[PDB]
């Protein structure tokens, strides 16, 4: 029996008309929906998933360079020029150097020097955007007691009709709540790892980065973050890569929480919805059975739940099944006037075999009352006291 | 090779004036150019290097400016010791080459030559010869002439003159003229005289003596 | 404060080789920041660069003289040497040694005059010039010193061992019709102290190694 | 008999003492020297020669060039430089050229261009200096009648002692006259031809020239006089030699006179000297002969010369030789006093054979006189009338 | 590649003033630099080429100077039509690149917006919509705001504004604001109003009227 | 006086190829002295050079666009063509054709705005704006003309076939929340001539080829 021990549980009641009922759904919470002559079905909102995230920025943490070259000029011979400086793929550096007779110049002065190297990224990390269009809410609806359907709901597709076997169907209409969802984070990935990071911190990472997804060939920006140019001779200059920076991010990611992405979809915890659900086509079993006639027996003694309700487990020693279960609460016991109400509304034992067990959940009135199971002389009772008031 | 030009060639200024000297290189030397100062009987002295950097220990009066091909040396408040010829200098293609030089003379007021005369010493009379020295001291302009009288007889040969440069302090010129006789001719006559005509002398000043 | 000093002014015969040595004081020639050059100057005007050299030994010569010039370093003695060969009369000039810092010559030498002729050296004869009969005057007197009949140039003349600088004028020598140039040196001093103050003209003719001092008295 | 028809003839007589006699010598002239009891010898000054001329300038009129090269540079790339510009043998030219995309430059502007070529001279002409130390005067002295010596005299060696066989010797002392000699000309040579040219015109010839003799290797000046550089290619410049200029000089030498130089010495005409000549050691034949005794005969009738003298040719039909010739002039004839004087003083017939001929030259007095040849009864006479007076 | 810099970025001057604009190339372009003029809604207009040459038909007011890396465009006696952003431009290594541009606005005296209002035409009422146009003319400064009253009810949505540039003659700004209602909402109410607050208006000027 | 005119302002779909033609008037295209270039300008307001080409056919492209640009000459028709491929929204800009006089661009075209989106063209609707109830005023009246609901930009608006220039203000278009920009044009004229003088606003939406004239009367 579901939603029994959920701390964040809600009880929604049915209108006089009998179609519109409002609910509010929390992740890690439950809502019990009770309506007049209705299966009393539980809605959960178990899973929030994101998928198809558009990549915003991709940072590089391990670089390599090749075809390094330099061009020099004596003073009064103009600026140095290598074909690869206007090439966006290469990172370059231009400086003046002391030139003289010792370096092959007929003059003593500052000479132009340029040095270029082709920058390629060996391993990159990616940031992805989390927008409402990426969301996917998995909501499970279950007959409180084929009889539990799961549905998925998009913000671009708020509705879904959960189909329960003999009970008809429930119709979910929802809308995303405002303020209780994410927009200030990105889905940072890094060598098959995954994190959630404040996008504001993400825009200030001192590493090379390109602004799109992997288009044609990525144009990297801030190549000097990984490529510095060591001291410059008269005709040459040395270029060096810093190497892998994975450890620097693993240590800058101190408090970040991990996620799980077993596929292209990324699942995570929280979620908040509000839904009108239509029960016009939800029915209790279209066949009216007769009452169970044999003896019941308390296996589990009545036990109080967190919300004041009580749970009872019986085992019916009869073969009448499918028979309807006689279950009520009574304060008179001369007459069997029902008090309180059942949560497992209209309990049915479809089991045709001998010793079928069944769990019930009752909503006792305040004060004293008797849990009454069975119909005839061999029926069972159990006292129950509930405290509090209105 | 690059041939430097310098303008002007000669120039006469006066104390306190602000003098500018220009130098031209045929090719672009950007800023690799120097200015040197050469006083008479002395070696050049590096004034400016890098075409605008003042060299340590050089008066603030001197400065330099220029780039490319036309460079200019400026002398604020010229001083009488600034007598020299100034050279621009550049290197290129492992070749040093200097400018032609700008001579700078000083103009000041008119002065009168304090004429003197010197008779031949006894060491000269003995050895074989005789040299008589008329001496003009601290005049200006350089234009002055001397006349050698031997018993009021204007002899012309055997005379040679030598001039100093403008002094570093008073910017004046000095003149030495020497009459050269054999001892016999020096003992023949008795009255030796030199006449000095000069713009600062209202009439030819004379100095003379006898044995 | 670096000082450079060329070897003595000298006389050279035509078609022979000119040999000069300039020795560096106040600093080391075994430095990597400077070069070490030779620069000439014919009497007229011209300043002409002859060549520079590195302490390592690397030479750089003017293309107008490369075939005749040889420059060498001796780091152990802190000096360098110039050698011109097949010398003519066109090579008579004052030769300066200089330190080349970059493209510029920041320090020079006093200079050494080299004369080229097929004639031998002769020393000068120095004669005093004192006031004559009626030596008296107002308040100024002129004393002199006649350097005569030397070859080649130059002499240098100082007074009272270089202590008397103010009134001194030394005149450029004049070539008389025998070779054997001759100049004169004169100083101006008060006539009141004509007997209570001594005056000596110091004549130094380097190429003949002549050194002589003359008193100047009435 | 020499100096007979010379228009520029001079007659010098001997002093009472008999050593000093002054003469003045013209080229193409003669001086007859007569002294008391003396051979009467003729001095000529026939030849003026110059040799060992120091060469002043050498002009080139035919040029050739090789290893032509050019260097270029785009704008903002500095000045062009070829190793050959500082080389004094090569002639160069530096200019700006319009550069752009069409010439292989990344921008449009004036670029530096230099072009150099090695200049060599195929054929040169030479100018030589004519100074007193180069002179050589050839003077011939001849016994008027072994007996004619030639002497050479330098300005650095004015004296010379001409030796005549039986007559002793004549001592020449001379000195170069001032103003009547050359200094304003040079000895221009040109492909084995030779001329005399005004040195002032010589210094202004628009051709390459070097200032010494052929020293080490000649450094030519004004090489652009024969070498022009054709307009302007972007990366090259075309250099052209004018070629031979011999025809230009042969036409610029319109009035010049030629000389002759059959060796290293150069012949030419004029000359002027003055000489004291010492005749103390000049003697008439140290033996006194007797007179010729046989008959004489006039072959040539007496003929007057340009200078009032007269010449007679006799043939002595006797064998007495060597005998003196009896020859005088007489106005009395009865008897027989001499008048005038002989120019062929002390005539001697050394011929020992029969019919020896002999020419005489007499200086008749003014008016009438008789030429008398012979001694005795068979002697011959001939009237002679000379006109004029003192 | 050479990245040019320009200073200042924006600048407000007044008629008759002398304006100077500077441009900076990272590399030596000696004198191969240009200045362009771009008025609003128009193509650039070449002013200077060669860094100092005036192009034919350009007023004498404009001039340029510079060599190497720092160049300067000077505008003597600025004129109200000179509204534009000016660009320096150079070519090197077969690559054209322009400067960032110096915007030049004009400062003049204060002006008052001659406010007008325009009701929706019948063609709009019929088709489906309704656009009300409040209209400001020839004021200065650009700082001005509008307020939409519908029966003295300050509605905020459906309004958007558009500004002109400074005029070429009087250097003023103009403002159009448009309220956009559906026809039903336009027929509901009757009094439509716009309030214009501006520094030159002593109190908010209002225009209005009804159907 | 050379004139250049780019082909009409147009709309382009993403990843398709942008094709422009600019045709030269007032002068030749087969000339040796000039080049012929293409220059873009994104709104706000940077100028970027795309490439130049010679009448012969030689091309010169920017290295930042070289792989996407193709420029060609047709000397016979005195025009040249720009082709950009793999266009994105970053390529939306006004594109100028210009004559390159070797180092500078001395002549330009009016400019052609190219918009890049996956949307179709729509023509505008033009509405008159005349004085309303209480049209009377002192001595000035304001007439208007409302161009509404077009895409893409631009329209051009003139008054009385371009003869009325003085009081005209045309305002920049505003993107409303449907696409379909909208602008308005206004003119100021004396009420003496209003309405004793006619006023026509000429609206021209080139990308939809829309041409329309509206009278403006009380």
């Amino acid at each position: 029996i579901r939603c029994i021990g959920v701390s964040n549980r809600d009880f929604v009641e049915g209108m006089s008309g009998g179609t519109w009922v409002d609910v509010v759904l929390e992740h890690g919470g439950c809502v019990t929906v009770m309506a007049q002559d209705k299966p009393t079905v539980d809605i959960e909102l178990v899973t929030t998933t994101v998928s198809n995230m558009a990549e915003v920025r991709s940072y590089c943490y391990e670089a390599s360079i090749s075809d390094m070259a330099s061009d020099s000029r004596c003073p009064t011979q103009g600026e140095a020029y290598l074909d690869k400086q206007s090439d966006t793929q290469y990172v370059c550096k231009r400086t003046l150097v002391d030139r003289g007779w010792g370096n092959g110049c007929g003059l003593f002065g500052k000479g132009s020097l340029v040095t270029c190297a082709k920058f390629a990224c060996s391993k990159k990390m990616t940031g992805k955007s989390i927008q409402p269009e990426n969301l996917e809410y998995r909501i499970m609806l279950s007959v409180h007691g084929e009889n539990r359907a799961k549905v998925e709901i998009t913000p671009n597709s708020p509705r879904a009709e959960a189909t329960l076997g003999g009970f008809g169907s429930l119709g979910l209409d929802c809308e995303p709540r405002t303020g209780l969802d994410f927009s200030d984070l990105y889905y940072l990935t890094m060598n098959n790892k995954h994190w959630l990071v404040h996008k504001e911190w993400f825009h200030d990472i001192p590493l090379p980065w390109h602004a799109g997804a992997d288009t044609g060939t990525p144009h990297w920006n801030n190549k000097e973050a990984l490529v510095e140019f060591k001291d410059a001779h008269a005709k040459r200059q040395t270029v060096v890569v810093l190497g892998s920076q994975e450890g620097a991010v693993h240590t800058a990611l101190a408090g970040a929480l991990e996620a799980e992405m077993d596929g292209a979809k990324g699942r995570l915890s929280s979620g908040h919805l509000k839904c009108r659900l239509k029960m016009d086509k939800l029915r209790l079993k279209g066949v009216s059975y007769s009452l169970c006639t044999a003896a019941f027996t308390f296996t589990k003694i009545p036990a109080e739940t967190l919300h004041g309700t009580v749970t009872v487990e019986v085992q019916y020693a009869g073969t009448d099944g499918p028979c309807k279960v006689p279950a009520q609460m009574a304060v008179d016991m001369q007459t069997l006037t029902p008090v309180g109400r059942l949560i497992t509304a209209n309990p049915v034992i479809t089991e045709s075999t001998e010793n079928s067990k069944m769990m019930l959940e009752l909503d006792p009135p305040f004060g004293d009352s008797y849990i009454v199971i069975g119909v005839g002389e061999k029926k069972i009772t159990h006292h129950w006291h509930r405290s509090g008031s209105t | 090779d690059i041939v430097l030009t310098q303008s002007p060639s000669f120039l006469s200024a006066s104390v306190g004036d602000r003098v500018t000297i220009t130098c031209r290189a045929s090719q672009g030397i950007d800023t690799y150019l120097a200015w040197y100062q050469q006083k008479p009987g002395k070696a050049p002295k590096l004034l400016i290097y890098g075409a605008s950097t003042l060299q340590s220990g050089v008066p603030s009066r001197f400065s330099g400016s220029g780039s490319g091909t036309e460079f200019t040396l400026t002398i604020s408040s010229l001083q009488p010791e600034d007598f020299a010829t100034y050279y621009c200098q550049q290197l290129n293609n492992y070749h040093f080459t200097f400018g032609p030089g700008t001579k700078v003379d000083i103009k000041r007021t008119v002065a009168a030559p304090s004429v003197f005369i010197f008779p031949p010493s006894d060491e000269q009379l003995k050895s074989g010869t005789a040299s008589v020295v008329c001496l003009l001291n601290n005049f200006y302009p350089r234009e002055a002439k001397v006349q050698w009288k031997v018993d009021n007889a204007l002899q012309s040969g055997n005379s040679q003159e030598s001039v100093t440069e403008q002094d570093s302090k008073d910017s004046t010129y000095s003149l030495s003229s020497t009459l050269t006789l054999s001892k016999a001719d020096y003992e023949k006559h008795k009255v030796y005289a030199c006449e000095v005509t000069h713009q600062g002398l209202s009439s030819p000043v004379t100095k003379s003596f006898n044995r | 404060q670096v000082q450079l000093q060329e070897s003595g002014p000298g006389l050279v015969k035509p078609s022979e080789t000119l040999s000069l040595i300039c020795t560096v004081s106040g600093g080391s020639i075994s430095t990597r920041d400077y070069y070490w050059g030779w620069i000439r100057q014919t009497p007229g005007k011209g300043l002409e660069w002859i060549g520079s050299i590195y302490y390592s030994g690397g030479t750089y010569y003017s293309p107008s003289l490369k075939s005749r010039v040889t420059i060498s370093v001796d780091t152990s003695k802190n000096q360098f040497s110039l050698k011109l060969r097949s010398v003519t009369a066109a090579d008579t000039a004052v030769y300066y040694c200089a330190r080349q810092w970059g493209n510029y010559f920041d320090h020079w030498g006093q200079g050494s005059l080299v004369t080229v002729s097929s004639a031998s050296t002769k020393g000068p004869s120095v004669f005093p010039l004192a006031p004559s009969s009626k030596s008296t005057s107002g308040g100024t007197a002129a004393l002199g010193c006649l350097v005569k009949d030397y070859f080649p140039e130059p002499v240098t003349v100082s007074w009272n061992s270089g202590a008397l600088t103010s009134g001194v004028h030394t005149f450029p020598a004049v070539l008389q019709s025998s070779g054997l140039y001759s100049l004169s040196s004169v100083v101006t001093v008060p006539s009141s102290s004509l007997g209570t103050q001594t005056y000596i003209c110091n004549v130094n003719h380097k190429p003949s190694n002549t050194k002589v001092d003359k008193r100047v008295e009435p």
